[PDB]
RNA sequence: GGUUGCGGCCAUAUCUACCAGAAAGCACCGUUUCCCGUCCGAUCAACUGUAGUUAAGCUGGUAAGAGCCUGACCGAGUAGUGUAGUGGGUGACCAUACGCGAAACUCAGGUGCUGCAAUCU
RNA sequence: AGAACAGAAAUCUCCAGUAGAACAAAAGGGUAAAAGCCCCCUUGAUUUUGAUUUUCAGUGUGAAUACAAACCAUGAAAGUG
RNA sequence: AAAUGACCUUGACCUAUUCUCAAACUUUAAAUAUGUAAGAAGUCCUUGUUACUUAAUUGAACGUGGACAUUUGAAUGAAGA
């Protein structure tokens, strides 16, 4: 029985994994800046690697949650470079989904070789209202089985509107 | 849930449940000690809590101490009692907060005999002061501010209680920095703003911007303030009011209950159900295999 | 250069396991416990017969291994090596230490020499099961390990059905009615206790009440 | 060389009661001590301020002093032929109120109540405890129960 | 009886899957001018109680359910152990005499009780 | 279980999670709205002189505990140091 | 032709089973040993003192005045302590 339970977007976060710090990493920033309309958040590297050439503590990305109205336009506008089509993975069992795309370029914003060009990961995480009883401080719940979002029930979210195609298997 | 996740029977055997009112996000303890315990060489002398708590719009002032038992209620005060005093509008307000606090403090300073002695601030300018005791006379009733679990945050109306349960006479030690109108790169407050908030200033500016920005909006929420024909400038002296009217009669009327104990028994036994015997558990097993086992 | 194991008969010692606080502790010397046909079902091998400690003692990894190999290699070669299914009841975890040797008795703290296993007075050493056509060959290959083990030991014809634990009418009780299921080597049994529905998708064959 | 240290040898018993552990109940600090009151003594893992030496554990004694957060006990230790008095400064969570007076705090209180009752109806009253007394003589009857008849039973295995 | 706020004991309160919940209350829920906090008014702060909903929280019921708790001449007077002998046995060890006495196992029963204040067909 | 380059290992998300981690160091106790991790404010690692526990002769030394008399820190506060 | 291809294969993992173990493992848990108590320095009532303590003649400690005697509060011993 469907009264309340919708399947709103919780929030939308971007993501762009630079395999070092500098100048690069701050130029692959501001692209996520003017883009989310927010002042994005840096990433240390967790462990030494060397042959990827990263040192522990070396803000290594840049990303950005955004919610609300403005997620689902990024969402579109990126969907839009995916052309409406998805695989039946990119679709978590705990019912969330994600794509990526090279070259930021074909959502909107112009080129600007003083930035040069940058892929993003695209991470949409989907729930219900009374999302809250789990993010509160006082009487921290878990939500219900059926309130749960689910693999199936995203997929289906996703096909109906956006008209987009899952394909695969 | 997920298959490999389950959990073995092993998980279960060894595991330690927390309190049930902190498996119900309700109670912490580890303040909870620190707000109750008591000098070992005080004795049986109580440490009394001004608890202050919101639900989803009322307000909940008790005065509490404890007793292995359980806790004991001196005195409580709720927001809803409000319109007994002329506030019938925003009762989850700092406002609100405020005047329940003073309702709490009068009420048990009546009850406990110190009502005509230690009146507390009558002019209310929100300048920051506590109740001293005075000379040669009781010392004054002393209470520790309960926040539960709430966030302390400057401007937060949990301490809105606290300033007119103190205002009220009560002893609560407090500092000032959590009251709005605090500022941050000086350490002042600045008692015009604190007043403000007292009488509700805030909310009536609220109204006048709405009045003409959009009337779509103020229409929605403010709808009552319409209803009942109040703009913004009269709710200054509602609050103000409202303060005389509790403190001229502090004394609790209770409802008038309609329906005793007995009957609200009855009619809620109805909807509550019932678990089985030991004889009807067993008679559903050997049913079932009868049918699921015997071959349909 | 392995002492002469009169040595170390007797349990003297609180037992001494490989552990972190040892570490250096030699192989034992019998790896295998399970000779013969161990793949086979419960109903092929009803007879069960044990070699049996009189004494309260030490048994030597080596001298497992030893009656290990002289048992299962006189019974394969007189019944068949997948008639019967032989079963080392005993695991050697107890480390023998030795002081080996200008100095004395100072510090004569000794390192492993070995492994032993621990055993009681009643406590089964070999098991083995079979068709009851083959009792007398099994018996003698239980009668010549012996030779090869310190102390007394005896051996019991079981009132159980191999390997398990129920005797041979209650066993056939169980399964000649709905209860006992096979597994590899052993059975699982119905309990009337837990979720009855997944309980009778095992054993469907009950519920009938029958055959 | 040899270790001797403060809290050597404690493991177990400074080891938290299985599925015990966590913050202590609040009914540990609500309790009330008075001077002269008889205390049992056993520390507590998680509290590690104010904790009794561990010849204390297991051992009962009186309340000397009451303070903010402890209270102090006197103890009689013996070394040597001789016993010397101890006094033990203890966090409240180490102490505990003792039954050891209970019964005979009760056996007084039933007692004056006995001594009371006797004199008003009169004399008669015997107050002082006596040990187990051997049985009486009885009578058991063989109707519905007729004794029946065991033999020790012959060796057997089962193994 | 229900519910809430503060609790005491802290699984007979936990866990897994379903279903039911009148009234009130809790709740989710709307808003961003103000104090306040954030990469994100999601959490946190404030405002409305209006615009919406029992879907989730919450409460209860179901299950030859997992766990947990209790009981029993269930196992067992067993294992272990204090005391005794110029007892047995090459020994390893073992019987006996006067006492104390487990754990596992098995079967049966159970699945929060309750204090203070307020409120409710 | 999911997300361009991205691979066994980079960064992003959700779910499960009794501690299976972390707490300089040996080990053992102890700890989950903490005792662990991130942030804010700090100097109580300070002043005076006694009592007490372990080791014990009931000497000393080391280490520690609970108060008294100050001056301070922190927090809305109870407190805590 | 490849496949995020199907099918055998062996490894590890998961599930429910199975044989055997621990001075420096353990839920459970003895026997023997071990702390305290078994009254006159006891119990009860009335209500003084203070600079401590309480919202408070509240409490805390020490008292004045009053009530109950050898079945006065288990056993055995006592060339006395
Ligand atoms: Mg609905
Ligand atoms: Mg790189
Ligand atoms: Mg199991
Ligand atoms: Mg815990
Ligand atoms: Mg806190
Ligand atoms: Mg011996
Ligand atoms: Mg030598
Ligand atoms: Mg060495
Ligand atoms: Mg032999
Ligand atoms: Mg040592
Ligand atoms: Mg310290
Ligand atoms: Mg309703
Ligand atoms: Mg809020
Ligand atoms: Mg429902
Ligand atoms: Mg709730
Ligand atoms: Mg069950
Ligand atoms: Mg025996
Ligand atoms: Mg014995
Ligand atoms: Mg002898
Ligand atoms: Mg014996
Ligand atoms: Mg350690
Ligand atoms: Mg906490
Ligand atoms: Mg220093
Ligand atoms: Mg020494
Ligand atoms: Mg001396
Ligand atoms: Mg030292
Ligand atoms: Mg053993
Ligand atoms: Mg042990
Ligand atoms: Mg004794
Ligand atoms: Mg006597
Ligand atoms: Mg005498
Ligand atoms: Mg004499």
């Amino acid at each position: 029985q469907n009264p309340m339970r919708d399947l709103k977007i919780e929030k939308l976060v971007l993501n762009i994994s630079v395999g070092e710090s500098g100048d690069r990493l701050t130029r692959a920033s501001k692209v996520l800046e003017q883009l989310s309309g927010q002042t994005p958040v840096q990433s240390k590297a967790r462990y030494t690697v060397r042959t990827f050439g990263i040192r522990r503590n070396e803000k290594i990305a840049v990303h950005v949650t955004v919610r609300g109205p403005k997620a689902e336009e990024i969402l579109e506008r990126g969907l839009k470079v995916k052309e409406y089509q998805l695989r039946d993975r990119n679709f978590s069992a705990t019912g969330n989904f994600g794509f990526g795309i090279d070259e930021h370029i074909d959502l909107g914003i112009k080129y600007d070789p003083s930035i040069g060009i940058f892929g993003m990961d695209f991470y949409v995480v989907m729930n219900r209202p009374g999302a809250r009883v789990t993010r509160r401080k006082r009487c921290k719940g878990t939500v219900g089985n059926s309130h749960k979002t689910t693999k199936e029930d995203t997929v289906s979210w996703f096909k109906q509107k956006y008209d987009a195609d899952v394909l695969d298997k | 849930a997920f298959q490999k996740d389950a959990k073995s029977s092993a998980y279960s055997s060894r595991f330690q449940t927390p309190f049930r009112r902190r498996r119900e996000g309700k109670t912490d303890y580890y303040q909870r000690k620190r707000l109750v315990t008591q000098h070992k060489a005080k004795y049986n002398t109580p440490k009394y809590r001004l608890v202050v708590r919101f639900t989803n719009k009322d307000i909940i002032c008790q005065i509490i101490s404890s007793t292995i038992t359980g806790d004991v209620v001196l005195a409580a005060a709720y927001s809803h009692e409000l319109p007994r005093y002329g506030i019938t509008h925003g009762l989850t307000n700092w406002a609100a907060a405020y005047a329940t606090g003073l309702l709490i403090a009068r009420r048990t300073l009546q009850k406990l005999g110190l009502d005509e002695t230690y009146k507390g601030v009558e002019e209310v300018e929100g300048e920051y002061e506590l109740t001293e005791a005075v000379e040669d006379g009781p010392r004054p009733f002393k209470v520790f501010l309960d926040i539960g679990l709430q966030r302390t945050t400057t401007g937060a109306r949990v301490f809105g209680a606290l300033k007119g349960a103190s205002d009220g006479g009560l002893y609560v030690p407090h500092s000032e920095n959590r009251f709005p109108g605090w500022d941050f790169e000086t350490e002042e407050i600045d008692p015009e703003l604190l007043r403000s908030y007292i009488f509700g200033g805030h909310v009536s500016q609220y109204m006048e911007e709405l009045a003409d920005d959009d009337e779509e909006r103020f229409s929605e929420l403010f709808k009552g303030y319409l209803a009942d024909d109040i703009d913004a400038d009269s709710l200054e002296d509602i609050y103000t009011s409202a303060h005389e009217a509790i403190r001229a009669d502090p004394a609790f009327k209770p409802t008038e209950k309609k329906f005793t104990k007995e009957q609200y028994a009855a009619e809620s036994k109805k909807y509550r159900q019932t678990k089985l015997s030991k004889e009807e558990r067993a008679a559903r097993v050997a049913a079932k295999i009868a049918a699921l086992a015997g071959q349909q | 250069a392995r002492r002469p194991a009169r040595c170390y008969r007797y349990q003297k010692n609180k037992p001494y396991p490989k552990s972190r606080y040892n570490r250096a502790v030699p192989d034992s010397k019998i790896r295998i416990y399970d000779l013969g046909k161990k793949k086979a079902t419960v109903d092929e091998f009803p007879l069960c017969v044990h070699l049996v400690s009189n004494e309260l003692e030490q048994l030597s990894s080596e001298a497992l291994e030893a009656a290990r190999i002289c048992a299962n290699k006189y019974m394969t070669t007189v019944s068949g090596r997948d008639a019967f299914h032989l079963r080392v009841r005993v695991h050697p975890f107890h480390v023998l230490r030795i002081n080996k040797m200008q100095q004395g008795m100072r510090g004569a703290w000794g390192k492993p020499h070995g492994l032993a296993a621990r055993v009681d007075i009643g406590q089964i050493i070999f098991s083995v099961r079979t068709k009851d056509s083959n009792k007398d060959v099994v018996v003698e290959g239980l009668r010549r390990a012996r030779y090869k083990f310190p102390g007394q030991q005896k051996i019991i014809l079981s009132k159980k059905w191999g390997f398990t634990n129920l005797d041979r009418p209650e066993y056939l009780k169980k399964r000649e009615a709905g209860e006992v299921k096979d597994d590899g080597a052993f059975v699982k049994f119905l309990s009337k206790k837990g979720s009855l529905e997944n309980n009778i998708r095992e054993f469907p064959e009950y519920f009938a009440a029958q055959a | 060389g040899k270790s001797h240290g403060y809290r050597s040898r404690t493991r177990y018993m400074f080891q938290r009661d299985f599925r015990k552990h966590g913050a202590v109940h609040l009914s540990t600090y609500l309790k009330v001590y008075k001077v002269g009151d008889i205390v049992d003594i056993k520390a507590n893992g998680s509290i590690q301020k104010g904790m009794p030496h561990k010849f204390y554990q297991g051992k009962t004694g009186v309340v000397y002093n009451v303070t903010k957060s402890s209270v102090g006990v006197i103890i009689n230790k013996m070394v040597g032929n001789r016993y010397l008095e101890k006094r033990l400064n203890l966090r409240v969570e180490h102490i505990k109120h003792s039954k050891c007076r209970q019964e005979f705090l009760e056996r007084v209180k039933a007692n004056a109540a006995k001594r009371a009752e006797a004199k008003a109806q009169g004399v008669a009253v015997q107050l002082k405890r006596q040990p187990a007394q051997p049985r009486e003589s009885r009578i058991v009857s063989t109707e519905g129960n007729v004794p029946q008849t065991l033999a020790p039973v012959p060796y057997e295995t089962f193994i």
